[PDB]
């Protein structure tokens, strides 16, 4: 999430063995980092090797 | 000074009261400690964490 | 025979207030409406009353005297009528 110039990361690393979806649950996410660059972000992509 | 009526002033926060070790276990992220109605009761110790 | 009556009518008490807690929620309303009220109250410490700050001793620090009047002068008008109105609701409540 990014708000007021700021860009905000947020983190989890659950294990899980249901393979096929998200599982139910409720696992609460910590703030990994906070890093301010502030910028007229509007798209997204994600990288994969 | 512990166990004592002192008045402090941490991270710029300042207020008067009696600082005293505590059990509660803090997230490492977090800094503040809050009550029911929202009192600063804990605070996390700057230059020893 | 009355006797017998008598006796076993008090056990039934035991068993109705044993078990079910619904016929003594009278006590606990009074316990809960009063301690209620009282966490309203104390919220409204934490509420800005159209000030910079919740905090007292933050419009202390940060702002000198002449004008942190104005900033503090809003938050006692403020917490005053929030301590006159719990004071109200408890003067009715202790009539009833
Ligand atoms: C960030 O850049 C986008 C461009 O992609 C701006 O969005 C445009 O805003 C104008 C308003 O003047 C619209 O006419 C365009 O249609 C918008 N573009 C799209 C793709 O809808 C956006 O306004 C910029 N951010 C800010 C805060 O100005």
């Amino acid at each position: 999430k990014n708000i007021d110039g700021y860009f905000k990361i947020y983190s989890k690393h659950t294990p899980i063995n249901l393979v096929r979806d998200l599982p139910q649950g409720f696992s609460a996410l910590e703030p990994l980092v906070d890093l301010p660059i502030g910028i007229n972000i509007t798209r997204f992509q994600t990288l994969l090797a | 000074v512990k166990n004592k009526c002192v008045n402090f002033n941490f991270n710029g926060l300042t207020g008067t009261g009696v600082l005293t070790e505590s059990n509660k276990k803090f997230l490492p992220f977090q800094q503040f400690g809050r009550d029911i109605a929202d009192t600063t009761d804990a605070v996390r110790d700057p230059q020893t964490l | 025979l009355i006797a017998n009556q008598f006796n076993s009518a008090i056990g039934k008490i035991q068993d109705s207030l044993s078990s079910t807690a619904s016929a003594l929620g009278k006590l606990q309303d009074v316990v809960n409406q009063n301690a209620q009220a009282l966490n309203t109250l104390v919220k409204q410490l934490s509420s800005n009353f159209g000030a910079i700050s919740s905090v007292l001793n933050d419009i202390l620090s940060r702002l000198d005297p002449p004008e942190a009047e104005v900033q503090i002068d809003r938050l006692i008008t403020g917490r005053l009528q929030s301590l006159q109105t719990y004071v109200t609701q408890q003067l009715i409540r202790a009539a009833e």
